[PDB]
RNA sequence: GCCGGGCGUGGAAUGCGAGUGCCUAGUGGGCCACUUUUGGUAAGCAGAACUGGCGCUGCGGGAUGAACCGAACGCCGGGU
RNA sequence: CCCAUACCCGGCCGUCGCUGGCAGUCGGCAGAGCGAGAAAGAGAGGGACGCUACGCCGCGACGAGUAGGAGGGCCGCUGCGGUGAGCCUUGAAGCCUAGGGCGCGGGCCCGGGUGGAGCCGCCGCAGGUGCAGAUCUUGGUGGUAGUAGCAAAU
């Protein structure tokens, strides 16, 4: 007999994409090889993100990557995002970028290439930068989903500014007793 | 049809399954509950911190120069260690070359 | 019995709704009958416009 | 003077008897096929001494000799002559077995075809 | 009464009282909770000072013996097994001990 | 697809995933939102605060079409017109401002959330916010009301 | 409260990868023992505290045995 | 001195971990290597096997389990879209079996017998899909048992 606990000896993590998309699985074949036989820890980050679910690789706005590229120690490196690059309409100017994304929306492609930019795919990135040298690995806002407003401490708890689940918002949908000091109490 | 009233029999064992973890320590703890008069003024001290910015960089430029001219005004047995010096891979290369002539 | 966290749902299924369920399996047949009646009308008033006044 | 396999390892089996369902002897309605007992009081379910054994993964056969016939081959069901030409390179390790419902006139078109490709057949002279 | 004897740290100071952050164990979870206690029920903890004192000699014996080069031990070490020594029995010889006989007290 | 559901795996297990002690009975807590104030009080106060009670005035015959007023922020004000207009306005040296009629696009009120590119406009709207006007003027445009 | 700079022998021992978020079933009749302990003449009684058990658990021993003593279990050979 | 499923050594199975290794099968356009305690370059001026990569391989540690949860089923049933130049009156389904075997198992494959007209494999899809129990439902058959009994009114 051994005095251990097998409660959490099985680490929960993705070892392969749950998707059956063959183009994604071809990229995984490519980066399983790169992450294994290069000491570049960049490839292990990109590989680990290819497995992630859709909600774990959120879209990256075009303005967010314009903004994260105006930083000083930059202006030449490649922008790598494992998710997708949506277009942002509230941005006016577009500098010339060097982008490598899994998926780029139609209006973002036309807007990036119009500015003399260049869009790469991860099969091209591996040829240009096998070890990921000269790249800027970006990520979309992961907690940007509307779901995370419902998470955390439950509502009706002191200083728990958590959005409740209501079928509709209005004056007669959870504006009463638990919320007004006039009606019982509030938090 | 009575029953057990209260017990804490298995509770200590239940508490330690996921551990009794101390609260999450974190530098920069919140300022909720602090005296409003002290807090109100403390916010004014931040509101006008930029007023003395030119004084800051000016006194900071001379402060790095102060130490600049400062430092520039200033600027178990031998048998086993002998063998360990030969057995070293890098700094023993010129040492284990007499051995090449030893068998010759 | 509400579980941990959710919405307060009010499904209007307390009457005898199952006796008055209208299914739409005739929908493709209705679209055909409508079109045939629409073309039959256009042929009856042939030179006049099909849409009407 | 038959076809000999590539290698003839010693087949070791951790158990040879079947696993019979609990109380399959006492009743006729209870067939022999194994079902894990789930009664709250069941003797077999909680490993009492001297009871019916329960099938564990520990009884698993050695991977090197799994599915291996006593002859040293591994079966492969075939339905026609065309399904033999796939065993042309798995010769020394896999044997062919003609399916049950294959007619008797077609068996004498497979047994002699398999004799040309040197493919061992488990049930050569079946119908006759 | 569940804080009498506990030790915390001050985070807010008013005219007559201070705010303290104390750890209170509540059924398998610890809570760092805030209380406002008036000065009379308060002492300075001398548990931290012996560390503060030890920091001084560590900061003293570091700048010292650096230019001397002598590497002086800084970390505390548990009570080691005592060394080998000689016990002198000059003159006297060890007196004999024998259990006294029993005699009913009451 | 019933072949993937949980009941396919529960065949042979007596209680069918509902336990032996606390059997799967009909309605152990009442039907629907019962006991919201009595034995489900904690759930309703921990996850639906404000559920019980009355608040505010009643509006008997409410027509949503009267309070219809879709808004648009200044950040995407330039997305209503084609890009050809936005580039010919800066290219133009006369100083003629293009006209952006929001009510034609489908909005009534203009809110000043974003930053505007520095080139004049003529925003035709039904309502304005104070910041929206102040930003338009700062760029050099004009706020034209319509009804 | 802000900036800026300098200090690393990582400042007791031992051990060990941690942190964090969702969704969530069953359960909400318990029982027993060492020690402490309340009512009771007492109880294989009623009620608590602490830890460990039984329940959910076979196995060696106590002839027998829910709980005691030893020891916890994939399928086997040898040893102890 | 005796022996437990405990401990030690060894075999095998599985799980977990190393988020381990393998695209280098780099061949007369050839040169056969990365087990090595020590930040980093064998740098230029005719030849077995293999690698369904969802594969293959190597090390370690570990394995009780009700209620409950999850995964994997080349487990099983029925129908549908594809596919097998599939099977079948030279005998399908079904049923029987002291026959031969495979799988830890769910189960399955052969042989023999009976039978007389349809059936199955694989990739997907769909579900009225798996029984020992419910004083379960319907049907059938036992033991009791050649027993109780076939004795009111001459």
């Amino acid at each position: 007999g051994v005095d251990i606990r097998h409660n959490k000896d099985r680490k929960v993590r993705r070892k392969e994409p749950k998707s059956q998309d063959i183009y994604l699985r071809l990229l995984v074949k490519l980066y399983r090889f790169l992450a294994r036989r290069t000491n570049s820890t960049f490839n292990q980050v990109v590989l680990k993100r290819l497995f992630m679910s859709r909600t774990n690789r959120p879209p990256l706005s075009l303005s967010r990557m314009i903004r994260k590229m105006k930083l000083p120690g930059r202006e030449n490196k490649t922008a790598v995002v494992v998710g997708t690059v949506t277009d942002d309409v509230r941005v006016q100017e577009v500098p010339k970028l060097k982008v490598c994304a899994l998926r780029v929306t139609s209006r973002a492609r036309s807007r990036i290439l119009k500015a003399g930019g260049k869009i790469l795919t991860f099969d091209q990135l591996a040829l240009d930068s096998p070890k990921g040298r000269g790249t800027v690995l970006l990520s979309g806002p992961r907690k940007g989903r509307e779901v995370y407003r419902h998470f955390g401490k439950a509502p009706g708890t002191p200083h728990s500014h958590t959005k409740p689940y209501v079928r509709s918002k209005g004056r007669k949908f959870e504006r009463a007793r638990g919320r007004r000091a006039s009606r019982g109490y509030k938090n | 049809a009575k029953s057990k009233n209260h017990t804490t029999h298995n509770q200590s064992r239940k508490w330690h399954r996921n551990g009794i973890k101390k609260p999450r320590s974190q530098r920069y703890e919140s300022l909720k509950g602090v005296d409003p008069k002290f807090l109100r003024n403390m916010r004014f001290a931040k509101k006008h911190n930029k007023k003395g910015l030119k004084k800051m960089q000016a006194n900071n430029a001379k402060a790095m120069a102060a130490r600049a001219e400062a430092i520039k005004a200033l600027v178990v047995s031998r048998k086993l260690h002998r063998l360990a010096y030969i057995a070293h891979p890098k700094l023993g290369r010129r040492a284990r070359a007499r051995i090449a002539r030893g068998l010759r | 019995a509400p579980s941990r966290n959710g919405m307060i749902l009010k499904p209007h299924f307390h009457k005898d709704w199952q006796r008055r369920v209208a299914t739409w399996f005739n929908q493709p047949a209705r679209k055909i009958r409508r079109r045939k009646a629409r073309q039959a009308r256009a042929r009856r008033i042939a030179p006049r416009p099909a849409a009407g006044p | 003077a038959a076809l000999r396999p590539l290698v003839k390892p010693k087949i070791v089996k951790k158990r040879t008897k079947k696993f019979i369902r609990h109380q399959s002897d006492r009743y006729v309605k209870i067939k022999r096929n194994w079902r894990k007992p789930r009664g709250i009081d069941n003797r077999v379910r909680r490993r009492f001494k001297g009871q019916i054994l329960m099938p564990n993964i520990g009884y698993g056969s050695n991977k090197k000799t799994k599915h291996m016939l006593p002859s040293g081959f591994r079966k492969f069901l075939v339905h026609n002559v065309k399904e033999l030409e796939v065993l042309l390179m798995c010769n020394k390790s896999y044997c062919a077995e003609i399916a049950h419902n294959v007619s008797s006139k077609n068996r004498k078109a497979i047994v002699e075809r398999a004799a040309q490709l040197a493919i061992r057949v488990t049930n050569p002279n079946a119908r006759l | 009464k569940c804080y009498h004897g506990k030790t915390g740290r001050v985070y807010n100071v008013t005219q007559h009282a201070v705010g303290i952050v104390v750890n209170k164990q509540v059924k398998g979870k610890i809570l760092a909770k805030r209380i406002n206690v008036r000065i009379e029920h308060i002492k300075h903890s001398k548990s931290r000072d012996s560390f503060l004192k030890r920091v001084k000699e560590n900061d003293q014996k570091k700048k010292e013996a650096k230019e001397k080069g002598t590497w002086v031990q800084l970390k505390r070490q548990p009570a080691p097994p005592r060394e080998a020594h000689f016990v002198r029995t000059n003159g006297k010889e060890p007196e004999l001990l024998e259990p006294i006989p029993y005699e009913f007290m009451a | 697809p019933s072949r993937l559901r949980k009941t396919r795996k529960l065949r042979g297990h007596v209680s069918h995933g509902h336990g032996r002690i606390g059997k799967h009975r009909k309605h152990p807590g009442g039907r629907g939102n019962a006991g919201g104030m009595h034995h489900h009080r904690i759930n309703f106060d921990k996850y639906h605060p404000g559920y019980f009670g009355k608040v505010g005035m009643r509006h008997y015959h409410l027509k949503r079409n009267q309070s219809f007023c879709p808004t648009v922020n200044l950040d995407k004000l330039w997305t209503l017109v084609s890009e050809q207009t936005r580039v010919n306005a800066a290219k133009n040296k006369t100083g003629a401002a293009p006209i952006i009629d929001v009510v034609r696009s489908g909005y009534y009120k203009v809110l000043g959330k974003g930053k505007l590119p520095k080139q004049p406009v003529i925003v035709k709207a039904k309502f304005f916010s104070r910041r929206a006007e102040e930003k338009i003027k700062g760029v050099g445009g004009a706020c034209v009301l319509v009804a």
